[PDB]
């Protein structure tokens, strides 16, 4: 799982050594930059259901025949604006979960590894997905390094369906 | 392997649910003695051969019959293997305390042990009584008040001890 | 050569992946911490006559037959002490560097791979350089951080040595 | 590979020489900056999809006999393979920007790249100008004021060009 | 693997006897009625996306513990292994069709299944209904009675739905 | 490229051995279909221009958002309606190929490789081409054993889209 | 068991693909030739053991010193003439199954692999079954394609004896 | 490697066109005497042992230093790999008029084949020379008027005599 | 695998002790009968082929079952792999008498063989039957006083005797 | 090849090891015997023509239909009976090169390897070759080592031919 | 382990063939030589208290500080001088086994595999140990073959440690 | 590789013919003075470790700038190399003494090491110092009058000069 701390021992144990400086360097900066991302997982975690919500409306503003197209893939009925607003949940809580180990091992792990499979199969957009990740960065009202690491993991999955 | 921050994020992800303000304010006062805890993972380490070779010596000492001829640890080959399981050991140890979290030494390093040892015809016994001599030297190394700010290093010394004595039963 | 800068980008591409938060923690860490290890290896580059010189001296002290036996490996005649202050000038240069860029990697590469052929063939002995690099360790003078990583790295000496 | 202080550190071996405090301060100024240099890297990671896609589709736009059947971007796998190619570029070129050297990107991405393109028939000139596109946009990021403590970025978006034109060359 | 053929042979050679003419009869009437077996394997073929997709829809509709936080299918990694999975027995299924014999599909397919799931922790009872569900729409492709010669297709039907509660057997 | 002739010939070269009885039914086999499908890829050809025309109109009237959303991706504007009338004649041409060639060797080769990583950078929904084939399928006017296989490579299409 | 049937679902599954056109005429192929297949086989079946008879005697004829020649390998007695004539008992026995697979799968996994050590160990001359094999060849009073398949699989073992 | 559609299909792409008409008629005659060239490819192979012997023996009779000591063809083991070389071509034609083009033989065979032979010091020459009389045996043997339905083969023997010339002029 | 020397080395060492000089003296007697162990290894070696035809003629003579269809050395593949591992068998016998120590023998061939049977299907007994055939002519050639210098070898037939029986027994 | 100085410095080589005791005991062993093998070699080249013309004699003697067959096989005529004294020949000279060379190399690397494809393309008999081997044991009138070891090699070459 | 016997077999399996003259040939080698080294053996065990005692007095002769230097490494007490008696004993013990082995391996495998961790582990210098090997060398009072082969086993070890 | 014996035997296969008394008289003289070339391997081998350090002292101190920082024998990697590089030419020297020919030296040895040492930029001048230093000290080893039988050794201390010679030259 890609994060500086098991990554740190990943490569040590790769290579059949013991901790070293290096690595303890690596352990510096996963502290210094820690404080930063428990106080945005707090945050974060406390706009949960208004960034949820606030998502999904844009990305129906954004692409409102999503609302109307009849087909399972589509959110017209209650089930499929369900099913949604579970999906745009799922990407904010591996968010702040990469915030907490300080890497996108979690997202990687959970949501990631497959996706393209899963969208193609059920017939999902990405674009759809991409529109609610930009509502969430525009919406969080982090501030300082809490703002700019919490936007990497955002964009990270951005980057991931483009 | 789990470090300990993906260790609490994935108990809560098969629940389903982001961590509640007391599993992040845990964590909290955990990265808050990360100094303490990167001060015991240096100074072990730099110990390494040291803390390595006076337990070896010290066990042999007391159990002569590992090294007469026949013995599990008499030729160079096997005697090589012996030291080597050792540093093996403690070095698992030290990435264990590092990440904060035992499972990369029960997954990469405990696991199997116990049997391949037993196939093998080494004593467990022996091999906790190594391990238990490489502890008391690692302690005593950590809280050196020598050289490094004074403090309280109580809780970290004793969850060190725990994974030497996860390692000790892992194969006693 | 291992350093917490290229050892990051090693892992990323490896991974064929482009950087992200981890290996910005990484980095730092590194940046972090070089301030006191500049600052250290500035110091020892001033005190390194005085600190070979002495080092020299303690091991002829203690080990006193290295000065009395024959032999091409010993330090009976000038040349030999020659040789021998030449030798912990190196071990000093290459802690300086170890400082320089935060990791074990320029001793690695320049030093301690093939140590072992050497003294072997040469017959001499690793006790005479782990009494030098203690009495180092010992008069450098240096405190804080600074201290704590110069001894990581002649401890790691010391430990490849035994 | 180096970095900007293996770089220093290997030249300084060569002539068994200790750096000289004239040295050190140099690689001192750049601990100084480095917040700057993680900044930029950070950015133009986190455009990279738009980055590749915008000009791709703009070199397409000026060179469309690459897309008209028989061209080299013409037919599915090789249009993913430019694409590919695009891609690889500008994540090599923030491994250097990153690193404070050149030579991850001399060595594992430009070596040998314009015999390649040569024995496949790609013309390495168009690959230039889809780099000299991306090269404009990535610097358009990095030196956007918005969201970001004030300061001044042009020695780093110099030293940023600087990769972008060595890799244009390399394919030229 | 054997074909309806082989495996005919195979079971002659063992006594060493020729093919009687009661054999060669028996499979002189499998080459009558091939056509039809080959339409069979093109509609089911044809089909395959749309049975496997809305097969999955409606077994997760049934037991939703498996798409749950927590359950088996949970997480994009473990969705798609559950899809390909269903992919892959559709697609063994029909090669039993076209050969007239279920061992490709018992050995290279349904042998250690139960196994494997076993140790992973998944459900083998889930996967017989997914794969029921399955032989539901694919025996309704097969029978549909438009654009083609009509004719009984009713004894190969019946194979069919034989090679699916092979599969769904062998893990339930 | 996947065809009988082809396929017959690779199987028993990786098996070293000279064409039997079991390659030469192969080539039978391709042989009688040839019939049909040489006479299927003329009737499509003849009516490429209106099955081309209609099967873009069958998109847009399918999907109304395509010829009003402006972006680069979109069939807003006259570059993007040829665009797509483009991208289907590609489709199009590649099936009359497979039916002349007796398999999906030529779309497999020149199309189907690689247009994941090409729908996801563009952003091309695979919806869109899913229409425009079911489209060609329903309107060819093709009977007989070369609708049979002509619709063979039209769902072979489809589903490597889903 | 080399058959077009099994091999056509081989090369498809080592692909990991689903059977597409080009496989359905492998199929159709090999239902093309099952008629001559099965006709030749029940009329070789119905010949047996008058072919059996005249290729033993043919044998005999063209190499004497078989049956006056003393030695286990030899047909001078009766335990030999049984040996010999069971022998082409088989390899017409095989030739039936290939012509019922519509392959040499049956004769190459049952007879030819394998065969080269028996004829070294047991001092038998693959000269001896050359002969026995042209003999049925010239005497089975096939017709059309019925006779071409038949040769074919008489001629394959031929060549794998020469 | 293409067979005589894909051959086709690939020009067409190229140019980015359907099939004219007439390219299809083209096709169309080659599917009509298929048959013919179904014949030639089983009785080549048929007869492949006899071909190959027979070449060999007449090659190693015209040619005498190649059979003694010093030879290319003397000792057990070159004398086992130079049948092996004539059975290897003879085996490549036959997939060429199989499928009906050259490209198989060309890059799968001949190939690289001068420098191989130039390389292990075999005379090319002498195994053009076996090449050709392989192509003479072949031939006859292709255009035996007994047991076969009588018609025009003569485009067929130089379709076939032209690859067994593009091996000879490929080596010597 | 150990030889006569280091079976007796190896022991030594797991006590710690030199050999004492009635056991030195014992491997002399050894090393002096050891041209007529040698005469042995020749003798069988050289007559590998006539041991296992014959004996294999003889076994299936005696049991017709094996080589009737569906019998476990029917076909020529199984009939072939049956005199393989007689001659394989024949084979670390050799290897045996010439080390002087059955280690080879048991490790190499003996181990699992028993096994290896049960699950083909193979009939010990009839395997067991044919190892006895194989000593009996083996015995034989090895006593043949023709073309040898007179001298005494039954305790070497006695010893080549009992590797044989290891074998016999490791399968029955 | 193989032989025992060549076999020596092989294992040495390839375990990266410099000559021990062990390699010395097996040159002492290939010395000793040498003196023999030396011997022999001269004793067998210069009796040849009458061991060639003899073992040919005895080959056409047991198999009279060598001499009496039409066919290039067999020595009906002068050019087989010419073809069947070179290849006895050439078993011969093979023979001596291995008492010289100490090992079955020399036979290993220009007769057998290879053999059996030759024996079969041309319709050889291994029966023959074995009778004409058996012939040069029993007159090759070589006593001592020297016959051990030659017999040796011509009962080798016998095992390669059954 | 290395000795000429279980060399010449292993060879012989590896490439799967029977023993042939080549392998017999090292056998020679080997059973001349064991008279020698079997006798060379049981001198070196009558004579080995001496000899193990003596060894040891002549390095505490060239290396006086191994007597009166603190440290478990070190003889200074009666503790140190047992342990480095026991290690001289094992060498000139694995030295007759070598003899009667008539190769390295019983030195191999027992003593010389792993000696490089031990000596940096313990500090013990390999310098100590070649002195006494060379004590033995001079005082084994052995002559011919025996002396030649024992002290080919004494160097070997004396190499192995330098 | 070829050794004394298979060296003539494979000339003389190549003219097709027998050895002649002549030849094989040769080859009598070099088993009449084998105890002198084991010897020689002997004495070589058993001194080898100080034969390689000596000259390698020496070649050191009579050209300094090779381990002056910048040196290419400077750092421990390429000085434990070069010790490396002399110790595996010694031992194929004494390979090729061994054996009779040098076939094994020049095959396994010093072909390509003059370009290796090229590319590499490492001094082949210097290397053929050290061989030459080593050359020196080998001799004077193998002529060593103590503890063995007096005779003369002229001849293969020729001989042996000359192989030294070979690997000289060939990085020369
Ligand atoms: C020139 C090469 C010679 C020649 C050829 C020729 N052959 C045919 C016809 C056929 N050949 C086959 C072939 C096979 N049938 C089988 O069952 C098998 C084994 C798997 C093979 C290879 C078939 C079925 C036919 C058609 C039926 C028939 O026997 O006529 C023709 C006729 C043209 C056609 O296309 O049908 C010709 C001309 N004729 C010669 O004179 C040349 C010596």
């Amino acid at each position: 799982m890609k994060t500086p701390l098991t990554e740190a021992v990943s490569v040590a144990d790769s290579q059949g050594r013991f901790l070293s400086s290096t690595e303890i360097q690596v352990a510096f900066g996963r502290f210094r930059q820690a404080k930063a991302g428990l106080e945005a997982a707090k945050a974060l975690t406390s706009k949960a259901d208004s960034l949820i919500s606030g998502a999904a409306q844009a990305v129906y503003n954004k692409f409102p025949y999503t609302t109307q197209m009849q087909g399972p893939n589509y959110a017209a009925d209650q089930r499929g604006k369900d099913k949604c607003a579970r999906d745009i949940g799922y990407y904010l809580r591996m968010v702040t979960y990469c915030l907490i180990a300080g890497g996108t091992g979690p997202m990687d792990e959970y949501l990631i590894a497959g996706i393209d499979e899963i969208n193609r199969t059920f017939e999902l957009s990405p674009s759809w997905y991409i529109e609610a990740l930009k509502y969430i960065k525009a919406n969080h009202g982090l501030s300082g390094d809490a703002a700019v690491e919490a936007n990497s993991y955002l964009d990270y999955a951005i980057n991931a369906l483009s | 392997m789990f470090d300990a921050f993906t260790k609490v994020v994935s108990q809560a992800d098969t629940r389903g649910e982001m961590l509640s303000t007391a599993q992040i304010d845990a964590l909290s006062q955990m990265v808050a003695e990360s100094n303490k805890r990167l001060d015991v993972v240096n100074r072990i380490t730099s110990n390494a051969s040291t803390i390595v070779s006076n337990a070896a010596r010290s066990l042999f000492a007391e159990q002569p019959q590992l090294i007469a001829p026949g013995g599990n640890a008499y030729t160079s080959r096997r005697m090589a293997a012996c030291l080597r399981d050792m540093e093996i050991i403690l070095r698992y140890v030290t990435y264990a305390v590092f990440a904060g979290d035992a499972s990369v030494l029960e997954d990469r390093c405990l696991n199997g042990l116990r049997e391949t040892y037993l196939a093998l015809g080494t004593p467990g016994s022996s091999v906790a009584v190594g391990v238990g001599k490489m502890k008391e030297a690692a302690l005593a190394i950590v809280n050196d008040p020598a050289g490094i700010t004074p403090g309280d290093c109580s809780a970290l010394a004793s969850e060190i001890a725990g994974y030497f004595d996860r390692a000790a039963a892992a194969v006693s």
